[PDB]
């Protein structure tokens, strides 16, 4: 078998190589995170009116100022979500503090780490690092507002804005040139919406879209209906003039 | 004892297993959920066609994991046996422990981290199960009906079909029920039920168990006569 | 010294390599600098690029 | 070396049917036939010997059935060493049970928990599993007499009738025309010796390739009593029906 | 049978002010009759301006003195090469100090260095592991000499203000560093005359903003 | 918990400019019976350090298979020997500081007291004390059990302080220490004429002088006293 | 030690001392003895202030993770069980350990459980603790009544304690007062005893045995 | 290729070879170029930051082990998240007990041993990366190269990464000039940074993402980058 | 450093019924020949024993074995396989055997216990199975003697008469005619002897055939004659003089 010890003749680990189509196949979401708040807007699948579309979440609280975008293998990616949650409370017990983005990043990362081949100085009860990657955005002083993208790999960077999922490769293009300093969070907001619609397979409304921030104020705060459905009505009368 | 890899993700970025999961699912005989907002109706067809087999001591598909829970599947018979009585401990466990019954939310959540499990561990395969999990929330009569996946993932659905041949019943339910509004009273919910397993089922009336689950703990279990009494109703409907 | 583990057959690779690169590049004479380039496209591994994984 | 090769068993079937627990239902239509009749007032239970040895004492050596307690009897069809470690595991769990509780524990209760374990080992187990089935006649007071078997895929099933082990359907067929519902333990007794003889090749089946047991309620001031047959006891009632 | 935990004396004295804060403990060492070093400081500043004397059983100390250290180190690759506030230093010893509850150390541990708003603070630690903030409280052996002395000039307890005696104490003031060091040594002149522990040295850590200021006054050493 | 059987009692110690002097009385008393006689007991690590050890001896014998110990780790991969990885007296007082104190965690801790005396690279005088109880200490004079209470005061007078350290000649020092013994001799039942008397100099490395012994007592008063009331 | 909460019509006062001996100088005479557990519950401190402020603690823990996985507010029913269980088998440990957890919802009205180092739950109405349990408990059972405005709450939550404060040896100090509604504790302020004595003096005229 | 014997690592060819360890070395040849080079007194590390694209930030290259000591990785990124925890670990231990503080030999001696044993058995990849471990001690200033295989060789200059042959020849005519310079910080860097000119071909440097540093008799472990590095250019 | 194994390398064959087992099986078939006849006063337990080398000791090899005074074995198959099962019997009879009854255990309960064993060396990955059958012979109040037969299946029946390896086929024949329901000790062994001539002829020396019977009790041998109602020794272990005596009786 292609074991996590065996390598490609490169010398990439096998399930590095693996982890990107799965989270091709994942569901798109977008960030685009400015000094005025993150903005996280994604794309809810949907096969059926039955479906309920209340119940269903893909922006999933981690702590009182984290919130979280996730892609990839949904059902692993419970899992990770539930461990993050664990390390944010252990680090506020011990120190009396809200955690960093950027290490809470870093903590996630060592935990996906961890196999199932058998080491010698590590606990194994896996088999691999999760084949999913995690936008993990939050509030902190130090940094002001933060956006990371984990890759599977082990590393993580910091963006000002980044696309995963199906529409990962064009929404990235348009977000280089849109993408500005000078943005604000209703700036932000029209945008994301804006580069949904062409991605997305049927059409743009606010029952396929959630929309949530990260602001220091509110922390972690999911945005009602209403809000998102007049930023949608807003963008179209500017639409119709072409 | 096995705690070897197989959850060696393809190159075509999935877990082997988790795909043959699915296969398994489809072949355990269909089970339908359509909540009222007064109630939730589920059906089911069970094995009783063989002469000599006693009903009453053949098991029930239909799982009472709590007295407002309930629990129905698709999948491995097996597999499911173990599954129930994971259930029936979580169940027990929150009112040892955080005090009340399960809140409904609270018991999918468990559900699925068993399934999530079997695919952090390479050791452990997925069972290859789907269930439909319906019941009232604590202290509320709010009707839930639940569905998982057998690969870990769960979500809430107004009206369900898992099972045989999902396809016959799925279309039904879009053009018979519409979410806008929900049943009215039991007898109408009822009868939709009724009308959407005998599609696939073809008629019977001794063979197929409906079971009724309202508020405040109320399971009830309709006779046969009963079961008829909509068929009669329906036969009408076909003819003009 | 560059070259480790390397047959006959592979060395000649690295030069012939090295021609195209100098006709691309569209000089008169080749260069010390494209024979280098040609050592790491006869490679397996793909040429230098920045960090993505590693 | 150990690395290199495997014998996974632990691999979740493409066709939803485990490969390794397809094979051992072939393995127990080898052994010998067992046949649960449930009555009304009891279960009567009948299994064949698969050997004819002679120089073998038959006799003596029960091999099939197996009385566990008072209200609860097995007969085996399958391999017989995996079946051993199953009738001790099988008697320590009925004892403790009515230990802990001061009831014999419902029949239903100790049959799952057996069937789980069987289960167990191919969910992640690494064992190959028990290419067992045994059916279980047992007797408790509120559900009556109750009928269960058990399948190597650790999977039971209830039953008015069953049959296990050789010509499973020659078996389930006569049984289905001859057993009518209303049928009382006394016509159970005729009709099981007979349908056996005639799935069997024998001329006629002897007394001594016999096994026959009842468990009934119609045992006077409300009790409950079992009786492995002796083989001799077989003989008379094999001399009534005119098999002999 | 070994005893549960020895002693090691020697007392401290907390001060807070309000943009510094000193600790200031006697550099004596002694335990029965003889003093068993004379100069051996007790107050170590462990980093990121925050002092540190575990007094009481100096052994326990040393051990409690480490495991602080080593976490500093770690607060930084915690959180992103950020400074060391008193409040999260505080939760981290309680910690251990709950930890080794069950074999109990002997301490009272005082941690002085800076808050948010860059002012002094003074959190003093009970010997099972509970801390409190506190403006003034004195450690050690003869923690209860000292204290009174400090609540009843800088708070002006019961001090009143004439006039509305009874009623109006004196108004608060500022702490100025030169005042605090002219407190802080006549307090522990006293601690040397009714209490044998003290005296022969002290070795004061005045904490400001740009660093730990040292500075020895003699006391008697007779 | 260890129930300390033969016992070593007395090491005294006093720091000059350029190195430390250490001595101790040989004996194994084991109470009233003196079962062992000439027990050596300032044991040498190196030019630089000499370890005298009291307290007791059963416990004794372990202390010093760290020590060997600690000498071939040292040694081990690098070549360097000329100071680099070489020994110092901190790094050996230390070894034995964390030890101890994990032993007497666990309510049975090693049962001696242990003065390190040693010169630095550099050249700085060391002189700490470790016990059982692991306190910890750098002063001027030591001197451990019954030595602590004439000994400790004795070497004082020469050197009361810290700025008397480099006062203090090797010729003062080394006068303290012979008056010392003959007290100690005097008026401590388990301390014998026998001493050995170790010059730990960075300059001149180790002068080690063996069995020296004081000779000569006093007892001129004794004749005097006849009375008794 | 003086430490109460009661439950009145308007939600619950709770008032409390913060008074600490060591041996038997008041080492603190300032001191917290209300944590919060989190925004809406608070425990009172009594016995070992070091196993008190670790285990409750510990509870807010527990609450952060029951917020995020149910986002339902943490019931004060489920939280005094899960330090219930946890105290009790650690028991005879030495962990000193005396809690009234009081929370307010609209699901089950103003509650107060009173929890031990044994792992008793009791649910109540009146609770006090310490050393001068037995005195605040004589006056307050006598001018208890549900039916009671939040002003007149307040204000016989303040006369109880202060009855109590004198006589008791060791309750002194300040008192911390709060008044809970639904949506939360709420605090009402510190006011230091001594003061506080000078004024009831004067009003009703108490304390005219006492020579103050 | 594949063939040979690497699912199976105690298994060797007829050589003797472990294709595994050749795939661990190209490895380090796909990530981050850095080039180290000390004096009899100092020790340089010249690190050039990367990232995946424009919009993400740079990511450091250099982890500070400790004032004392560092390291910089270009082979696999999560291994080295391991080792450096790992490291951190050991020298506090050597530094609580000994007094004595974990001499840049010994460390990676400790760190060869760890790896050895992975490879050594079933169960356990190797440890792809490469380090570069400086330190400053008593006696003078280290380098040492940390092969994936798990062997340590002490140098005075080295280069990893691909197109590496360009740094080397540099350095070897520099040898002697680079050993000679002591007491300098600008002089040093001054060399490094136009050894790394060498390897880079048709690719820019920027200021900002040529991140230097140096630890040596009188300099704790300290980054440089933007303002600070313009100096030495 | 165990096996990287972490599942049973038996399988069922595609076909059923396990490799392992079927490959266990014909050691004992291919191995040497040994015979037994149960009796109604005894049972008689007989094989060949060839001189591995005329200068090896032809008297150190033993294939009788005791499991307790009263019960004594013999096999066919695997050698060194024999050995280790005979070690293991004697720790889970005895010690376990005395702490729930302290008694020597009945022939019926010890041929149980091993059958478990053999079972669980085959189900365990790591392990291959024990491919050895065993006769037990002994003697209990209530069965008389009884012979059982152990397949290294993990099964065990007790049989009138029964041969085991290379001879089997033809010995058991022989024997079925010649078996009576009562039976004399002395015909039961002259019987035995006239069969395994046939097994491999020549060698009748009673050095290289090895013969015990199962006998009646002695509190001679027991080497206690004070009380002589305690049970001796039902096992005997023959002489080679023993065998030379039968050989003219015959």
């Amino acid at each position: 078998d292609r074991g996590v010890s065996t390598f490609s003749p490169e010398g990439r680990l096998f399930q590095v190589e693996y982890s990107l189509e799965a989270i091709k196949l994942g569901s798109t979401a977008i960030g685009i995170a400015t000094k005025e708040g993150v903005v996280l807007g994604v794309e809810k699948r949907a096969t059926s009116p039955l479906l309920e579309s209340d119940s269903i979440e893909k922006i999933v609280e981690i702590d009182r100022h984290i919130g979280c975008a996730m892609s990839g293998l949904t059902a692993d990616a419970r899992s990770m979500i539930e461990h993050a949650r664990t390390a944010a409370v252990t680090h506020n017990l011990y120190y009396d503090e809200d955690i960093n983005v950027e290490s809470l990043t870093q903590s996630v990362c060592d935990l996906a780490l961890r196999f199932g081949e058998g080491a010698s100085g590590e606990e194994r009860l896996m088999s691999r690092p999760f084949g999913v990657a995690l936008l993990i955005a939050g509030h902190d002083a130090d940094d002001g507002y933060q956006l990371f993208h984990a890759e599977p790999s082990g590393t993580f960077y910091r963006y000002n804005a980044k696309a995963i999922g199906s529409g990962s490769e064009g929404a990235q293009a348009e977000l280089l040139n849109e993408w500005h300093s000078s943005l604000t969070l209703k700036e932000a907001e029209l945008l994301v919406l804006k580069i949904l619609k062409q991605v997305m397979e049927e059409k743009l409304d606010e029952n396929n879209a959630q929309l949530s921030c990260i602001t220091k104020q509110d922390g972690f705060k999911i945005y009602d209906n209403e809000k998102t459905a007049e930023l949608i009505k807003e963008l179209k009368e500017k639409e119709a003039a072409e | 004892g096995y705690d070897r890899a197989l959850s060696i993700f393809s190159p075509d970025g999935h877990i082997f297993q988790v795909e043959y999961a699915l296969e398994a699912v489809k072949r355990g005989t269909c089970a339908v959920g359509v909540k009222g907002k007064n109630c939730v109706v589920l059906g089911c067809e069970r094995r009783s066609t063989l002469k000599l087999q006693d009903t009453r001591i053949t098991p029930s598909k239909v799982s009472k994991i709590d007295s407002h829970v309930v629990l129905s599947f698709s999948g491995l018979n097996a597999d499911s046996r173990i599954l129930i009585e994971k259930a029936r401990v979580e169940a027990q466990s929150h009112r040892l422990t955080l005090e009340d019954p399960v809140t409904v939310e609270y018991l999918t959540r468990y559900v699925a981290g068993v399934q999530q499990r079997y695919t952090q561990s390479g050791g452990v395969r997925p069972f290859g199960v789907s269930t439909l999990i319906a019941g009232f929330d604590p202290r509320d009569d709010e009707p839930k009906l639940y569905q998982t996946e057998p690969s870990g993932i769960y979500s809430s659905w107004s009206a369900q079909t898992i099972g045989r041949n999902s396809k016959t019943v799925r279309e039904f339910l879009e053009k018979n029920y519409d979410r806008k509004e929900p049943p009215a009273t039991v007898e109408e919910c009822v009868k939709l039920t009724v009308r959407s397993l005998l599609e696939v089922v073809q008629t019977g009336a001794k063979n197929i168990e409906i079971t009724v689950v309202k508020p405040d703990s109320d399971i009830v279990a309709l006779s046969s006569e009963e079961i008829n009494q909509y068929v009669t109703q329906i036969e009408q409907e076909k003819q003009e | 010294r560059s070259t480790d583990e390397f047959n006959g057959a592979q060395l000649k690779a690295v030069t012939v390599e090295a021609g195209m690169i100098a006709l691309r590049n569209g000089q008169s004479s080749v260069k010390h600098e494209d024979f280098v380039e040609g050592i790491s496209e006869v490679q397996a591994r793909k040429s230098k690029s920045v960090s993505f994984y590693a | 070396g150990s690395r290199r090769y495997d014998s996974r068993t632990t691999i979740f079937s493409p066709e939803g049917r485990l490969y390794q627990v397809e094979y051992a239902l072939e393995s127990i239509s080898h052994a010998g036939t067992a046949i649960g009749i449930m009555a009304s007032d009891g279960i009567v239970l009948a299994a064949e010997r698969k050997v004819t040895s002679t120089l073998l004492e038959q006799d003596t050596s029960t091999e099939k059935l197996y009385k566990l307690n008072d209200k609860i009897a097995v007969a085996v069809a399958g391999l017989t060493a995996d079946a051993e470690i199953l009738i001790n595991t099988a008697r320590i769990h009925a004892q403790n049970y009515l230990k802990t509780y001061n009831e014999d524990i419902p029949v239903e209760i100790l049959v799952r928990r057996l069937s789980d374990i069987k289960q167990g080992y191919t969910q992640h187990g690494g064992l190959r599993p028990f290419g067992v089935s045994f059916i279980y006649a047992g007797y408790d007071d509120r559900y009556g007499y109750q009928l269960y078997t058990s399948n190597p895929s650790g999977n039971y099933t209830g039953w008015k009738a069953i049959s296990v082990g050789a010509n499973t359907s020659a078996a389930q067929t006569l049984l289905q025309m001859d057993y009518k519902d209303d049928m009382k333990v006394d016509d159970a007794i005729e009709l099981a010796l007979k349908t056996l003889s005639k799935t069997t090749d024998s001329s006629a089946l002897t007394y001594d390739r016999l096994e026959f047991a009842t468990i009934r309620k119609g045992a006077n001031d409300g009790e409950v009593y079992q009786k492995i047959f002796k083989p001799q006891e077989i003989k008379d009632i094999l001399v009534k029906t005119g098999i002999t | 049978q070994f005893n549960p935990y020895g002693d090691n004396g020697g007392t401290i004295l907390g001060i807070a002010g309000e943009d510094f804060a000193v600790l200031a403990g006697d550099t004596r060492n002694i335990t029965d009759y003889s003093i068993n070093s004379r100069y051996e400081p007790k107050v170590f500043d462990c980093g990121d301006n925050i002092v540190m004397s575990a007094n009481g059983f100096a052994a326990d100390g040393d051990a409690l003195v480490k495991r602080f250290k080593n976490s500093v180190k770690w607060y930084h690759f915690d959180h992103n090469d950020k400074k060391l506030s008193i409040n999260s230093a505080a939760r981290n010893i309680q910690h251990l100090l709950y930890g080794k509850r069950f074999f109990p150390y002997y301490v009272h541990t005082i941690i002085a260095g800076l808050d948010e708003d860059g002012k002094g603070a003074v959190y003093s630690f009970d010997p099972v592991g509970s801390y409190e903030r506190e403006q003034c409280r004195a450690g050690g052996a003869a923690a209860s000499l000292i204290m009174p002395f400090l609540d009843n000039q800088v708070n002006f307890k019961n001090q009143y203000e004439p006039g509305t005696n009874g009623k109006v104490k004196k108004p608060l003031k500022y702490l100025s560093v030169e005042e605090v060091i002219k407190l802080v040594r006549d307090s522990f002149t006293s601690a040397t005359e009714r209490h044998i522990q003290v005296g022969d040295g002290l070795e004061i850590l005045i904490v400001t903003k740009d660093g730990v200021r040292k500075e020895f006054y003699e006391l008697k050493r007779d | 918990t260890q129930q300390p059987i033969v016992t070593g009692t007395s090491v005294i110690s006093m720091k000059y400019d350029n190195g430390v002097i250490i001595a101790a009385d040989n004996l194994g008393s084991y109470g009233s019976l003196l079962r062992f006689n000439g027990v050596e007991r300032l044991i040498p690590v190196g030019d630089n350090t000499v370890v005298g050890i009291s307290g007791d001896i059963s416990d004794m014998q372990h202390i010093e298979r760290l020590l060997k110990d600690l000498v071939t780790e040292n040694a081990y991969d690098n070549p360097l020997a000329d100071a680099e990885e070489a020994l110092e007296p901190s790094y050996i007082f230390e070894y034995l500081a964390t030890v101890m104190y994990q032993r007497r965690s666990k309510m049975n801790p090693l049962w001696n007291a242990i003065i390190v005396a040693g010169v630095q690279s550099n050249g700085d005088q060391f002189l700490r004390y470790v016990n059982l109880l692991g306190v910890t200490y750098s002063s001027p004079t030591l001197a451990t059990g019954f030595g602590a209470h004439m000994a400790n005061p004795l070497l004082r007078k020469v050197v009361d302080r810290e700025s008397d350290i480099p006062k203090t000649t090797v010729q003062v020092a080394e006068e303290a220490i012979v008056n010392a013994m003959r007290v100690l001799y005097y008026r401590d039942a388990r301390s014998s004429r026998n001493f050995s008397l170790a010059i730990i100099d960075k300059n001149t490395g180790l002068t080690f002088k063996k069995n020296l012994q004081v000779e000569n007592m006093k007892w001129d008063f004794a004749k005097d006293i006849k009375g008794y009331g | 030690t003086t430490t109460l909460a009661f439950r009145f019509q308007g939600g619950i006062i709770v008032a409390v001392d913060s008074r600490a001996t060591a041996g038997n100088w008041v080492a603190s005479q300032t001191v917290k003895k209300v944590i919060e557990i989190n925004p809406f519950l608070l425990g009172t401190m009594a016995g070992g202030a070091a196993d008190c402020q670790f285990w409750e603690t510990w509870l807010g823990s527990q609450c952060r993770l029951h917020e995020l996985r149910e986002k339902e507010r943490i019931s004060v029913a489920a939280a005094s069980k899960i330090l219930s269980n946890l105290v009790y088998q650690y028991k005879g440990a030495g962990l000193s350990m005396g809690t009234m957890i009081c929370g307010y919802t609209r699901k089950e009205g103003p509650t107060i459980y009173y929890v031990d180092s044994d792992g008793t739950r009791l649910k109540g109405d009146i609770f006090c603790v310490g050393s001068g349990q037995t005195f605040a408990y004589g006056v307050l059972d006598s001018n208890y009544k549900w039916d009671l405005s939040v002003e007149d709450a307040l204000y016989l939550g303040k006369r109880s304690i202060l009855a109590a404060a004198h006589r008791d040896a060791y309750s002194g100090g300040s008192v911390n007062l709060y008044h809970v509604t639904e949506d939360g504790w709420i605090y009402h302020g510190n006011h230091d005893v001594g003061e506080l004595f000078w004024k009831v003096k004067e009003e009703e005229g108490s304390f005219n045995n006492v020579i103050g | 290729f594949r063939n040979n014997y690497d699912g199976d690592t105690v298994t060797f060819s007829p050589t003797g070879r472990l294709f595994q360890v050749e795939y661990a070395l190209e490895a380090i040849k796909q990530g981050s170029v850095t080039v180290g080079l000390r004096s009899n007194t100092h020790a340089v590390l010249v690190a050039l930051k990367r990232n995946a694209d424009e919009l993400s930030s740079y990511q450091k290259k250099i982890i500070k082990c400790d004032e004392h000591m560092g390291l910089s990785l270009a082979g696999l990124a999560p291994d080295a998240r391991v080792l450096s925890n790992y490291l951190r670990q050991q020298c506090n231990y050597s530094s609580l007990v000994f007094n004595r503080k974990l001499a840049v030999e010994r460390a990676g001696h400790l760190l060869c041993d760890k790896a050895q044993k992975n490879t050594q058995s079933y169960g356990g990849r190797p440890y792809g990366v490469g380090l570069l471990i400086i330190g400053y001690d008593k006696s003078g200033a280290h380098l040492l190269e940390f092969q994936p295989s798990g062997n340590v060789t002490e140098l005075y200059g080295t280069a990893i990464g691909a197109r590496s042959q360009g740094a080397k020849t540099y350095l070897e005519r520099t040898l002697d000039t680079f050993i000679k310079i002591d007491g300098n910080p600008d002089e040093l860097i001054k060399a490094g940074v136009e050894a790394i000119s060498q390897s880079l071909r048709d690719e820019s440097l920027t200021v900002d993402n040529l991140s230097i540093a140096i630890v040596g008799k009188d300099t704790p472990f300290t980054i440089y980058d933007g303002e600070a590095v313009a100096k030495y250019i | 450093m165990t096996d990287r194994y972490s599942f049973s390398l038996t399988t069922f064959s595609p076909s059923g019924k396990l490799g392992q087992i079927d490959y266990a099986l014909t050691a004992v078939k291919q191995g040497v020949t040994s015979l037994g006849i149960k009796a109604t006063n005894g049972v008689v337990i007989a094989t060949e024993k060839k001189s591995s080398s005329p200068l090896a000791m032809s008297e150190t090899l033993s294939k009788v074995s005791l499991l307790t005074p009263d019960i004594g074995a013999v096999y066919s198959g695997m050698g060194p396989d024999y050995r280790v099962l005979v070690d293991k019997s004697r720790k889970v009879a005895h010690t376990s055997y005395k702490r729930i009854y302290g008694e020597y255990p009945p022939t019926k309960l010890l041929v149980s216990e091993v059958a478990k064993i053999m079972q669980e060396a085959t189900q365990s990955g790591g392990v291959r199975p024990f491919g050895v059958s065993l006769l037990i012979a002994g003697h209990d109040e209530f069965n008389g003697f009884s012979l059982y037969q152990v397949d290294p299946s993990g099964s065990y029946f007790p049989w009138k008469a029964t041969a085991i390896g290379k001879g089997s086929v033809a010995a058991k024949t022989f024997l079925e005619k010649r078996w009576n329901d009562e039976l004399e000790l002395e015909d039961a062994i002259h019987i035995a002897l006239l069969t395994l001539k046939e097994s491999v002829e020549g060698e009748f020396n009673g050095d290289t055939i090895e013969l015990a019977i199962i006998g009646d009790e002695n509190p001679d041998l027991l080497g206690y004659t004070g009380i002589p109602t305690d049970k001796g020794p039902r096992f005997r272990k023959l002489t080679s003089q023993e065998i030379n005596d039968r050989l003219e009786a015959l």
